[PDB]
């Protein structure tokens, strides 16, 4: 029973809403339901999208029936979870080709594909698109659809505690990011109408398979603080980035999937508070089935005594603060020159939200200490 | 002569030197030479110690009067011991003329670029610098040791016929010369000195007396670069005049040269332990048919590990005694590498609820500062590994950074006093968080005791800040740094529960 | 004054530094001690050069006749030079006195636990030791700048009343010193020297010629450590003399004063770059209601940067010119860290096939080494990044551990000689051997050069052996670390394809 | 269908020859002509004997039906392939064993285990046993067992290759030790009659399962190298091995199990000739499937034309040569005194089979020069 895509490829109604694929603040959810909750089609569409800015289907020839048939399974195969659905999937390939399209100040560069919404005129700005081959730019962008696919609605330590399956498969080691690498490719090679990538050579497709599974791998946050750690040491080394060696490049991608899977907080007041939402929903339902298998209830996944603030602080601070921030100094965050000072969306964000989470903290504090 | 003065009020190894004369002219004028060099051994044995030890004070008594610091100085022959003690004087040593005292505020030594564990006043290995004997510096010790650590320890090629001239040439030369049966007075010598060849001429009065001084250097060096030979009894014109000696004088002198050459220092790096092999033979001048002299050539052959003309002077503090480092101790150092936030929360939280003015007390101190981090615990004494005092009920280390750290006891015995212990504690506080801790710059920990009262009445029964003074740059610290010094220091003393506030509800959901 | 040597047999850089006078006698007594500091530096130079260029000859002229090294030596002022260049002399240099030449056999500087990577005859960086400007040394120089590189560059606090003396003082009372409008003579300072105050007495003739040489230095060392104040016009008891001046003399040592000063060369780590903050000033002095001299104090604030003196003072060889590092390459190199195996088997097959005769010679040639490695190539200029040279059929080298690596080439041109192009072959493949391949001990290049007549008959048109001399440390090496620094060197150079026989099929299988 | 262990636990008919296993030589294919090919019972004996030897059954209270069930059901996974078979399973857990009991020169010696042909009177020896404790040595008896567990008989690059399902369920990393380990714990938790170690709490049970893991793990070649690089530098540290670190034992564990994988060349003459031919007819098998899926035919596995002497010489030369000389250097290697030096008889065995592969290397090149 192969999952063949809709007859119609393009959708000609949603062509307005894709011109604002170049800002930051993309409203995905605008998308979602001018698109329909049952079809499910905005994954397919987005990277469609995505695909002819780039240029990648003449690039690589790409046949469009394949590649839109492989992205239609793909967003079937996303389960109906709060947070890690195939609205989750659509957000991380924007937020990855925003960062790899969208000029660069300062950025230098050196076949190659650039993005039709950049100025190759300009000398002043730089994309990562220009320094980056075309190959392992679809490769990281197939990873970013690819990153949490068929994801259970529950973490990695869940899994290990329980003695899941899925655990038991691969010795508890990044059981839900080589899970979805897994299932991922096992359903590319399962039938041939999804073969979009048939006229790679043998070499070529077992490099992009190789930086597709590492890009994919790498979206773990087990060894979150291990790439964090790599990658200081690489910007910091006096050497720095290295653009013609394949371990840099692929270190820096590996960096730009990281920062987009967890962009959300890095976005608007509005999408920001959305993301969280979700995913204190999927924390909830997690909690629930932890209380019913009698396992005492992990943190912050209580819904009878939610921690909503403390959750959002903590994982800004730790996990999304110094991730942009070795971002931010390795040069590759995209902004606009002030007049010369940089100015970055993404951080300003980021800033703003860590902020209004700290107020939110103190004010819940001083409620409690008054009562 | 260096004594730790236990009366002083700083939180620091005090070490006292005695009296020390001060000032550019006065020290340049002390007629007695003795007396000064002394008074230089003991302060640079004090400031390698305090570096070595984790920092301290160096108080000298005065000995000069009428001396001002700034009118007059330090001295020539101090600042020059401090310069090859230290690359950067500025960056660890502060000078304060105390009414009657001098204080020299040293920092701890922190591992740099240069690879330095520990500071040495003189290593005591020598190397041969073509024709010169000379001791190894820090970073020539350092290389020559790692290099014969990784190798546990340390024919004939054929050549064109070119009449070319060596260093072979002369070591061969000298050899022919060592085995000679007699020797005539008034010849020239066919060699001169080289990397294997020393020749120096001692007065027969002086002779024994500087065979058991200069000896041992030039057989150190000789063992530790290509053995080589000594000739003792020839003038500066290579021309053979030796020392008058008789049968019983050469026998003694063969016996000084043995205990000499036996009392050296030697440390093996290779399994198979040798002694140092070494030659003595006497040479008889014969002048107009008449014995005239000796000459004393020692051969030393080359050795296979280091060789030391003394023990390396490399000091530290131990059990409140200035002690000098052991040779073991020495190699093992240098070849072996290396708001206001209120944490713990439960324990902040159960000293608060059990005593009330407790909380109104930390309120009032902490109104004052600007931002901060305080920890509490039940005694921060055992957190440094010293000996745990029940009469104490908590303590508090207040971190900030328009202030040093500051330690606070909290005591609920009226008729005692913990001056002793706050101060020990403060101590190993800053000791533990200069070498251990890992801090790099001036730091100086200071102390407040207060009374906690039944009914709630609290009061100040010492405070170390306003009876203590020190160099401004220990008035201002890095908190950040102090703060990961201090993270540092409790993770390696194996007492880090819960002093630092890290997410661990979000590690635990993540995995880490 | 310093040219490579294009005329030399010898497989290396050989630098000619002209003629030389040796001996420790001799150099005593020259009465030209410009000459003697010439020659001195130029033979430093060269010494730096090779060290920094991978090792070399340096040939000097023997100036002095009826010279014999093994009875005069070298001289002390040489030996001071090197021991100061090198830690470990006997380790880099050789001494040969070869007919009228002296060589001086240098090998290639290697990284070691100091941390250096190039040697400097000197850094011209200087620093404040209490009181003294000096020059820093290279480990010293190395943790200034890796300091600064690492952070980008580089009020008051409440103490207790205590009466106590400190450099604040000094620097306090020097700054109230340089504020004054006028100066009386014969009046005592308050204030002595420190680490913010120097005061130095000159002169009215060597005024303006000292100023361009001694005041650099002292503007570096204060701009390096934290500033302060230079006072010219005092006497040894700090008494206030002055030097007699007038207007137009004071305009032009100010101008002298900010030309000099402006011609520092300075290096920024940081952002924003800046210039060298000093202000200069001159204070009249007043005698019984006369004026006498002018005093002139020099403010120099603290630099965000390194600021040289001059620039530093270190050496390569480029393009066959002996080059002094600019500030930017030696800032770099400071602050950025870093039976008979017949190989390659299809390449040796195919030679052997067609060519009959190579398999011959090779065997005859072999029948001589107990245990070696030769590695064939169509051209071992190309592998090291040299021109391609298409008359040579094929090149060799041979390792083995009894003898030095040999270079074999082979041509088929009868009328035509390749010295040259073996040659420059051989310094470049030991040059890629002791700094890109890591190899830390004395190695020297041989070369063969044969034809190979199309009947099969093989001449030895060139043998290197036989024409050179080298000390006997060259004629030995190790065939273990020879063979890993010629690998690092090949794959560094990416010209790593099929020299060293891996077991690539093993490899395979398993997935390495 | 349960796989039951046969009703007899202990085959007393076997007691004689399970003397000689305090011997490094020991004649494993004669045990396995005593007990029989039909029911493949040696590896449960063996651990059955090995296990009474260590006293670990009444040190963890391990009860002997669960344990000599699921030791028969893991020697009934093992598959009929010339070498990665239950022998080559009961080969490693023997040279495990021989590894951790037998006496070391001057291995000191610090709850703890030792075996019954241990002398603990003499001072100048020292096992491993006495520097782990009884669980990690028990974890990596059982990861001895469980090294090469349901073996296909074919290599990493193979499945890589192939695209086999096994090879994209792993994500093409470590496909076969990752296969063992989790088939392994999958039967293992699979039947209640298989739990030996319900004696053991929640967190010493995961710590168990976390060192069998790993040790696993640690028997792929393709890390090999990153294996005894790590090791080299921890042993040449000025510390050197901290057996109080839980990191420096596991370390330890693996380097041990390491060289029991590949402990035939290290063998009497007899033994390794064996386990050659049997490894060497893997490869012509493996070599036969290639042909037929029309790949090209990898080295050393061509039947036409055999490079047996030159696959064993490299693999002494390369793989086995360098882990055992790191082995001795690091002073875990057992020996003898002499007199003082040390004799140990698998360097000794080790030397002289690399001098007859080098032998039979030069007449055979010698015979071709001929022709
Ligand atoms: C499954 C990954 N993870 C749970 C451990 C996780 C997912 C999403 C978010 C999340 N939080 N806030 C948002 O704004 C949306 C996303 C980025 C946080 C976590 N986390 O580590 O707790
Ligand atoms: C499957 C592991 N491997 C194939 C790559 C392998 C197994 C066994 C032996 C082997 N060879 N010789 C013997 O004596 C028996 C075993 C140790 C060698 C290899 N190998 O890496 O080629
Ligand atoms: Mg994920
Ligand atoms: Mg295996
Ligand atoms: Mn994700
Ligand atoms: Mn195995
Ligand atoms: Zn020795
Ligand atoms: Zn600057």
């Amino acid at each position: 029973k192969p999952i063949l895509a809709p007859e119609p490829l393009v959708m000609d109604n949603l062509d307005s809403i894709m011109e604002q694929l170049n800002t930051w603040n993309f409203p995905i959810f605008d998308l979602v339901e001018n698109i329909g909750r049952k079809c499910g089609r905005i994954l397919s569409q987005v990277s469609y999208r995505l695909f002819e800015d780039m240029g990648l289907f003449e690039a690589f020839k790409i046949p469009i029936r394949e590649f839109m048939n492989y992205f239609h399974a793909l967003e079937i195969g996303y389960r109906d979870i709060p947070y890690h659905n195939r609205i989750h999937a659509t957000d991380v390939l924007h937020a990855v080709w925003y960062l790899t399209t969208q000029p660069i100040p300062g950025l230098s560069t050196v076949g190659y594909v650039f993005s039709k919404t950049y100025n190759v005129t300009d000398d002043k700005y730089g994309c990562l698109s220009g320094n980056i081959p075309a190959l392992e730019l679809m490769a990281l962008y197939v990873a970013a659809a690819m990153h949490d696919y068929d994801h259970p609605g529950r973490t990695n330590a869940f899994l290990v505690a329980t003695s899941a399956p899925q655990a038991v498969l691969y010795n508890d080691r990044s059981v839900l990011e080589n899970h979805h690498a897994a299932a991922a490719w096992n359903l590319f090679m399962s039938r041939p109408e999804y073969n979009f990538l048939i006229n790679l050579d043998h070499v070529e497709f077992k490099h992009f398979r190789f930086l597709v599974i590492e890009a994919i791998l790498a979206t773990d946050l087990k060894k979150h603080f291990d790439f964090v750690a790599k990658f200081n040491g690489k910007v910091n080394d006096d050497v720095g980035i290295d653009w013609t060696n394949e371990n840099d490049r692929l270190l820096v991608c590996q960096m730009c999937i990281k920062l987009a899977d967890i962009n959300g907080p890095a976005k608007c007041k509005e999408l920001h508070l959305q993301w969280t939402d979700g995913i204190v929903n999927e924390f909830y339902e997690q909690g629930d089935e932890e209380a019913s298998l009698g396992l005492p209830i992990s943190p912050f996944m209580d819904r009878s005594a939610p921690q909503l603030a403390n959750l959002q602080e903590s994982f800004i601070s730790h996990i999304v603060g110094p991730l942009c921030n070795s971002y931010d100094s390795a040069g590759l965050m995209p902004g606009k020159w002030v007049e010369r000072k940089i100015y970055c969306q993404i951080t300003q964000h980021l800033l703003q939200n860590h902020k209004m989470w700290k107020k939110v903290i103190e004010e819940e504090q001083r409620l409690a200490g008054i009562e | 002569n260096i004594s730790v003065d236990l009366e002083t009020n700083y939180a620091e190894l005090v070490l006292d030197v005695g009296r020390v004369t001060l000032g550019e002219n006065s020290r340049k004028k002390m007629k007695d030479c003795k007396l000064r060099k002394k008074q230089n051994e003991s302060v640079s044995r004090a400031m390698c110690a305090l570096l070595n030890s984790g920092g301290g004070v160096i108080k000298a008594e005065i000995e000069n009067e009428d001396y001002s610091y700034t009118k007059d100085g330090i001295g020539l022959d101090l600042e020059n011991s401090f310069s090859n003690i230290l690359l950067f004087v500025p960056e660890y040593l502060d000078f304060m003329q105390n009414g009657n005292y001098f204080l020299i505020f040293v920092k701890s030594w922190s591992l740099n670029t240069s690879g330095l564990r520990i500071t040495t006043l003189s290593s005591n290995l020598y190397k041969r610098d073509i024709t010169s004997a000379k001791v190894m510096n820090a970073t020539a010790a350092l290389e020559f040791l790692k290099d014969m650590k990784k190798t546990r320890g340390r024919l004939l090629a054929k050549r064109p016929c070119v009449d070319i001239q060596e260093e072979n040439n002369m070591k061969a030369l000298a050899g022919v010369f060592f085995d000679r049966t007699e020797l005539d007075r008034k010849e020239k010598l066919t060699f001169t000195e080289s990397t294997h060849v020393e020749i120096k001429n001692f007065s027969t009065e002086k002779l024994l007396q500087r065979i058991k001084e200069i000896l041992p250097q030039y057989v150190s060096a000789f063992a530790n670069t290509d053995g080589g030979y000594l000739f003792i009894g020839l003038n500066e014109d290579k021309e053979i005049i030796g020392f008058k000696a008789e049968m019983s004088d050469l026998d003694d002198l063969e016996r000084e040269i043995e205990k000499s050459i036996r009392k050296m220092p030697v440390h093996h790096f290779c399994m198979e332990k040798k002694k140092i092999n070494y030659s003595c033979k006497f040479l008889g001048v014969y002048d107009k048919g008449s014995l005239c002299g000796y000459v004393c050539a020692l051969r030393v052959e080359r050795f296979c590990c280091a060789v030391f003309a003394k023990e390396p002077d490399s000091w530290h503090v131990k059990d409140n005694r200035v002690m000098q480092l052991t040779r073991k101790e020495w190699i093992q150092f240098m070849v072996e590498a290396e708001r206001i936030t209120y944490t713990p929360e439960n324990l902040c939280r159960k000293l608060f609820l059990q005593h009330e003015g407790l909380k109104q007390l930390i309120c009032e101190e902490m109104d004052s500062v600007r931002k901060g981090s305080l920890i509490f615990s039940r005694s921060w004494s055992v957190d440094l590994g010293l000996q745990e005092n029940h009469k104490v009920l908590c303590d508090a280390l207040l971190i900030s950074q328009d202030s040093p750290p500051v330690l606070y006891t909290f005591h609920m015995v009226q008729d005692e006093e913990f001056k002793g212990y706050s101060t020990q504690t403060a101590l190993t506080l800053k000791q533990k968080l200069a070498k251990i801790g890992g801090y790099t710059k001036k730091v100086c920990v200071m102390t407040k005791i207060f009374y906690l009262s039944p009914e709630g009445m609290t009061s100040c029964q010492y405070d170390l800040r306003s009876q203590v003074i020190y160099p401004e740059s220990y008035y201002f610290t890095r908190r950040k740094y102090l703060l990961k010094a201090l993270f540092k220091a409790l993770k390696r003393l194996k007492s880090l529960r819960d002093q630092f506030s890290f997410a661990e509800n979000l590690y635990q959901i993540i995995g880490i």
